[PDB]
């Protein structure tokens, strides 16, 4: 469906103005007829974007109500009402058991539904942001007259007019223009104004001057044009549809959840029906056969687990909110940890998005300035008298000014009225020479010649601030070579000197080096005009050369670039040390893209492209073995004629990849290419041209300050302070939460065994029921909750940023090793500790373990109010039941006591508690509150009716203590083996 | 005692409940103290 | 295979065999020590049987015994359980001076055979003739229910003293030696008739205290036969038999705590 939109567009900028009118039945001068425009409206439809059909929240909520655990809990809830129905008909049961348990279980499903619904959130308003880029109104020429109309009423063929400050209402063929410049950052991510004129200037319509696009704005001048595309058919309207239309897809974390749901659901249905038939064979009435099944359901399903996961995710997202990293989708909290490839935009993401002075060439020396936002570098020069001469030209031969009321904000961050290069120079001098306004007050400008297309230079004449002179100084800047052809002397370390071929060659060298760094280079020179030849009232003519512009003194060079953000180089290296592959994907030109790649460490030192090898060896590129080149730089124009299989080979064959001059669909294609190889991919960006890629990414991260509204709609995560170091933190947090989820899951599952085994022995042994159904829910929904959550606050056991990204095909959240430990080893020890306390309670009340076998028949018989114990005493029905429920209560408390040790062992997968310590305060809180809850549930009056919880005698609490301790020792010995031999036996069997 | 051994079939479940609830409360307070050591 | 290789499948079996073996051996060990802390003659706790339960022979479907006099197999169900109990009180079962003893044919005081020790043989229990149960196949019309006080080791059932007012106000009040049992329904549409030891409507105190199964096997607890020769027919009659005493109490939950709940209906 969207495969059409993933392709490069076709256009009609090649046609003549006249020819273009024939195609759209239009007038170049009079414009369309009121009737013809209305006709075309009904024909083509409105100049608007329609949002894609969404899934209502209704269906979204209910889709969770049927996912493995909820299905089993539904079967339980209904099976409760089943047994209740069968009762209400047969023998009038005045009880509330099956009825209430059926109500409780149905509530558990609904509430669990809210948790998973909260986790599976999708806040997407892509198409809405795009719609915000179409103006409310447009100016059209109809019947030879200009009028404002609803922009939706704009059709292909009419004559539109735009001017500085307004949004392009539709894709236009420029037919007339006067000084028109446009901001195409929507399509390129670059905000430098692009001229628009009627002349065709490139085969590529996205590069030609005679096309203006919807989603962009006119920055200055005026233009008229013929509408060629409207609504969904515009270049960026299609990007809108592509972006808004892209299928979301399941996250890595989501896939893991479903996976263990299958496992646990599997064992549940297995043991469920495996013992349902095992009971009927033993001659159990279907009346009972279902009651046992309900218990089996409740025992096997970890009722509180899915909600635990959600809370652990939420708490991890809260910590990241506190580092200026907003998470829109709870699952995106983990994806960053599983990320193996980052596709990053350059401008406004890796870079500050601001022309900044990078180097200066004066005194036959290359000086480097500090490009960082917060200025974390050092000085270059202050002493040289040459510097002050260059500094003066940079301030004086400059027409840029700071906007009013910025004195509060830092120099480099403040808004400037002017072109990017003049702003850069302004901020450079203001920083290291103080107020520039002061320099422009001490040296009043009397005449100037602003930068001309033809002159290729800008000159200014000022009253020298010096009192002993107060004469006229000439300054000029422009193209380095043009400035050179106008110089005779060079200000070396203070004093001038003739411009010999020697210094002239050093100039060329300096010029070539700076240009090689992808930096824009300017020349600077001045000339102190002779006093006798220029009186204090001498008039200077700016129109006609009234003053010399030759034999001037060359002062120096200055170079500039849109520099990396301070934290970016280090963040890139850190991603790469964690084994994450970092690719650059930018709409910017290749020379600039490549230079920043080396600056931030995308391309490491020494690595070459095929073009680099060819130039170094002075040989044809076809003569170069492409396998000798680990780095590559792909232009979008070449990308366009490559198949995906060939794109896949590029991705496979290079470690250091730069995709430059890419369109928005091309970014999507590169992302998909990476994913196709089985990689989890993150995208980082800030422009509307990142929207499709951000949507398709497993996780999209947008910049918060510099980011466009669209990009932040398309993302899963926002960096609110533009701190790229947050990606590094995000991946670290993502890995940590993945491990801690394992700990929390194992902990929760472990207590399933002591809830399952009592029901089994109840059938096979014919003893009184050791633990009840209600009692199970008091564990999974009550006591285990805070402890399970607390594992989310566990510190790393080792340097997680030192390991490679997990293999999502092999490294699962819940594997066989977890089940073996939780179900086969620790849970089994917990089961016994439960049974022990059960036998203790009964034996101390007169029913010794031996006489318990095959007694349930008489025990449950409501009409036998005289059962004989081991000592020959006789018990009524309600009397023995009180002891039985007291058994449920102590078995319950036994679970809590054995979960103490389990909580401590689940703390660490490898390390010892004596190494990791007990610095998790939430965990300790869990221990205290868990025990408080259990005690309250046993001793609070009335709980014997609502939950069948009975007061325990002090000695009862200590039954499971020896089992709780064996768990601690056992797991500590086991992990001691793991560490002592990384070999594999204990490791490959039990290492979560 | 002999025929007056009524205490043999008696248990102070009332005190046990009072003590049990005291303990539960104090464990609840202790927990808050440790948690609130930083919020 | 599914998971691993044969070598791995073996090792995982050798482990869980030794592992579960140890766990079973430990579990058994903790059961040993538990038993080691317990007496053979007396349970550690008795507060959960404390107030004695009162149970009868007619096995009630739901605290009810409804049947038809004009039908044979209508009551043959209740006669099965009635027979089961009384079959134990046979004279052929009580033979010789061992381990039985002839006790007062009239309600007497308690009998202490020492302590709950094995320092003596089987503590000798009082004989009880089912022949003390006058009038009661059993009552084919108007049932002859048999009551019973639940056995509790070392329990001395103490009758109420005639200090103040009483339900069966002072009638045949053998204050010193009889634990009374008065059945009731207002709703007085019946005819209560009690049979027992010495002809009294109670339990003779000479059968106490019970020394337990280990120290007193073949022991016989006193019975109290109750006959309802009601002149009514074809209606549910809620009859409650209540025992009175210092050590006797009741509960709204446990409807068998020192009392009966019988729903007789001679629907004939
Ligand atoms: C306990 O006493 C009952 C009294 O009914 C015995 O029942 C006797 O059963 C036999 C054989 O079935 C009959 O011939 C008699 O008529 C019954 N009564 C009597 C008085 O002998 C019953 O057998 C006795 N049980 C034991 C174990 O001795
Ligand atoms: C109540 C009692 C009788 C039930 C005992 C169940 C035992 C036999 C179960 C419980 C947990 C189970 C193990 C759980 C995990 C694994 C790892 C997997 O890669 C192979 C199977 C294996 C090794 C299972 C084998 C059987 C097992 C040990
Ligand atoms: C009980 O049986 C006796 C004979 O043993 C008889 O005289 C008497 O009438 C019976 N009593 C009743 C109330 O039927
Ligand atoms: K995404
Ligand atoms: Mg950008
Ligand atoms: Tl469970
Ligand atoms: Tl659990």
């Amino acid at each position: 469906l969207d495969e059409l939109k993933k392709e490069v567009s076709m256009d009609d900028h090649k046609l003549s103005l006249d020819e273009l009118h024939n195609k759209y039945g239009t007038d170049l001068t009079r414009g369309l007829t009121n009737a013809r425009a209305k006709e075309i409206l009904a024909r083509d439809g409105p100049n608007s974007l329609t949002p894609p059909p969404t899934t209502p929240e209704w269906i979204k909520f209910c889709r969770q109500l049927f996912g493995g655990f909820s299905i089993l809990l539904w079967i339980g809830a209904i099976l409760c009402f089943l047994a209740y129905g069968i009762q209400a008909a047969t023998e009038d049961e005045p009880a509330n058991d099956n009825l209430y348990l059926g109500v409780v279980l149905s509530t558990v499903v609904i509430v669990t539904g809210c948790f998973s619904y909260y986790q599976e959130a999708k806040s997407s308003r892509i198409m809405d942001s795009f719609k915000n880029m179409v103006p409310q109104q447009a100016l059209v020429i109809r019947d030879g007259e200009k009028s404002t109309i609803n922009a939706e009423f704009v059709v292909a063929g009419d004559l539109v007019e735009v001017k500085g400050g307004d949004r392009i209402p539709a894709d236009l063929r420029i037919i007339s223009a006067h000084g028109c410049k446009v901001d195409n950052s929507s399509l390129t991510g670059e905000s430098e104004p692009q001229t628009r004129s009627p002349e065709f200037s490139s085969e590529n319509p996205l590069e030609t001057r005679n096309i203006a696009f919807f989603s962009t704005n006119c920055v200055e001048g005026t233009a008229r044009g013929v509408v060629v595309y409207t609504g969904d058919r515009t270049v960026m309207g299609r990007i809108a549809t592509l972006a808004s239309g892209l299928e979301v897809g399941r996250t890595p974390i989501a896939i893991e959840i479903e996976h263990f749901i299958h496992i646990i659901t599997g064992v549940a249905v297995f043991l469920g029906v495996s013992f349902f038939i095992l009971s009927l064979i033993l001659g159990y009435s279907w009346l009972e056969a279902v009651i046992f099944l309900i218990g089996i359901i409740v025992a096997n399903v970890p009722e509180g687990l899915l909600a635990t996961v959600t809370v652990c995710l939420t708490l991890t997202a809260k910590r990241m909110a506190r580092k200026n990293c907003l998470v829109k989708n709870l699952e995106a909290v983990e994806t960053l940890g599983s990320t193996s490839t980052i596709c990053s935009d350059k401008t406004g993401t890796l870079t500050q998005n601001r022309m900044t002075v990078a180097h200066m060439w004066f005194d036959n020396q290359i000086h480097e300035a500090d490009t960082t936002e917060n200025q974390s570098g050092a000085a270059f020069d202050k002493t040289s008298a040459t510097w002050s001469a260059l500094s003066r030209i940079a301030a004086l031969c400059n027409r840029a000014v700071f906007q009013a009321g910025q004195d509060n904000v830092p120099i480099l961050k403040r808004s400037v009225a002017g072109d990017a290069s003049e702003s850069a120079l302004l901020k450079c001098i203001e920083l290291c020479c103080g107020s520039v306004q002061g320099m422009r007050d001490r040296n009043p400008k009397i005449v100037e010649i602003p930068f001309n297309s033809t002159n290729k230079y800008q000159l200014s004449i000022h009253e020298n601030e010096k009192s002993s002179e107060s004469r006229y100084l000439l300054v000029m800047k422009g193209a380095p070579e043009r400035i050179l052809d106008r110089c005779s002397t060079i200000l070396l370390n203070g004093a001038e000197e003739p411009l010999k071929e020697d210094m002239k060659e050093a100039f060329q060298n300096a010029y070539l080096e700076l240009g090689g760094l992808g930096e824009r280079v300017l020349g600077f020179c001045h000339f102190a005009l002779p006093e006798d030849k220029y009186n204090e009232g001498y008039p200077f003519d700016a129109d006609e050369p009234n003053f010399p512009t030759t034999d001037l003194c060359f002062v120096g060079l200055m170079a500039m670039i849109d520099p990396p953000r301070a934290a970016v180089p280090d963040a890139v290296g850190k991603c790469r040390s964690a084994g994450i592959k970092v690719i650059m994907v930018t709409g910017d030109h290749p020379i600039t893209a490549k230079a920043i790649a080396k600056g931030v460490g995308i391309i490491s030192e020494g690595n070459e492209t095929i073009e680099d090898i060819a130039a170094r060896l002075n040989i044809p590129i076809g003569q170069v073995n492409p396998r000798d080149a680990k780095a590559c730089v792909v232009h979008g124009s070449d990308l366009k004629d490559l198949s995906t299989e060939v794109l896949d080979d590029i991705l496979h064959y290079h470690t250091e990849i730069v995709f430059a001059r890419t369109s928005p669909q091309q970014k999507l294609i590169i992302v998909e290419g990476c994913q196709r190889q089985g990689a989890i991919v993150a995208v980082t960006g800030d422009g509307v041209n990142d929207s499709p890629a951000l949507k398709k990414a497993d996780i999209g991260v947008a910049m918060g300050i510099s980011g466009s509204d669209v990009s932040k709609q398309a993302a899963d995560m926002i960096l609110l302070d533009d701190n790229f170091a947050s990606i590094v933190t995000g991946v670290e947090e993502g890995r940590l939460i993945f491990d801690n989820l394992k700990k929390s899951i194992a902990y929760t599952l472990t207590s399933n065994i002591p809830e399952i085994t009592p029901f089994l022995v109840f059938i096979i042994g014919n003893v009184p029921l050791p633990l009840g159904t209600v009692t199970i829910l008091c564990i999974d929904l009550g006591t285990d909750m805070v402890p399970a959550i607390s594992l989310a606050y566990e510190q790393a056991e080792s340097d997680i940023m030192k390991r490679q990204p997990r293999n999502p095909k092999t490294d699962k959240l819940v594997n066989e090793r977890l089940i073996s430990m939780a179900y086969g080893q620790i849970g089994m020890i917990q089961a016994l500790g439960g049974f022990f306390s059960y036998f203790v309670i009964l034996a101390e009340n007169g029913f010794l373990p031996m006489d318990l076998i095959g007694k349930r028949v008489r025990w449950d018989d409501r009409w036998i109010s005289d059962v004989e114990d081991s000592f020959g005493q006789q018990w009524t029905y309600e009397q023995r039941k009180i002891v039985e429920f007291t058994c449920h209560t102590s078995f319950f408390i036994s679970i809590v006591v054995v979960q103490w040790a389990d909580l401590i062992i689940c703390k660490t997968r490898r390390n010892s508690i004596f190494q990791q310590g007990m610095k998790n305060k939430i965990l300790i809180f869990g221990l205290f509150e868990e025990t408080a809850l259990a005690a309250f549930l046993s001793y609070c009056p009335g709980t014997d009716v609502a939950l069948r919880m009975y007061p325990l005698k002090p000695s009862w609490w200590f039954c499971a203590f020896p089992y709780s301790l064996i768990i601690f020792l056992y797991d500590e010995m086991r992990r001691f083996i793991i560490r002592r031999s990384p070999g594999g036996w204990v490791e490959q069997e039990t290492y979560y | 005692e002999g025929p007056d051994n009524d205490e043999r079939f008696t248990y102070d479940y009332y005190r046990l409940r009072v003590v049990g609830l005291i303990v539960a409360a104090v464990l609840c307070v202790i927990g808050i103290i440790i948690l609130l050591a930083g919020k | 295979f599914l998971g691993r290789t044969g070598s791995s499948w073996f090792k995982i079996f050798l482990f869980y065999l030794i592992f579960y073996g140890c766990l079973a051996g430990i579990f058994i060990g903790t059961i040993q020590v538990l038993l080691l802390t317990l007496s053979d003659f007396e349970p550690k706790y008795q507060d959960r049987v404390a107030p004695p339960g009162l149970s009868h022979a007619p096995y009630a479907i739901k605290t009810e015994i409804s049947f038809s006099i004009s039908n044979p197999k209508s009551y043959e169900s209740f006669v099965k359980s009635m027979h089961k109990l009384m079959d134990l009180y046979n004279e052929s079962s009580q033979a010789g001076n061992s381990p039985f003893e002839d006790c007062s044919d009239t309600p007497a005081d308690y009998i202490k055979r020492g302590d709950l020790d094995d320092s003596q043989g089987q503590k000798k229990a009082c004989r009880f003739s089912r022949m003390w149960l006058k009038n009661c196949g059993y009552a084919e019309g108007k049932p002859c229910v048999v009551a019973k006080l639940n056995r509790i080791i070392g329990f001395y059932p103490k009758p109420l003293k005639n200090t103040t007012d009483l339900p069966e106000e002072l009638q045949a009040n053998y204050n010193q030696y009889v634990l009374p049992l008065r059945c009731a329904a207002r709703e007085k549409i019946g005819s209560i008739e009690y049979f027992g030891l010495g002809g009294y409507a109670g339990f003779p105190l000479q059968y106490y205290p019970y020394y337990g199964k280990r120290l007193q096997k073949k022991y016989l607890q006193p019975l109290l036969a109750i006959q309802f020769t009601n002149l009514t027919q074809n209606m549910e009659l809620r009859i409650e038999c209540k025992v009175y005493g210092e050590n006797i109490d009741y509960s709204e939950k446990d409807r068998f705590r020192g009392r009966f709940e019988v729903k007789i209906e001679v629907k004939s």
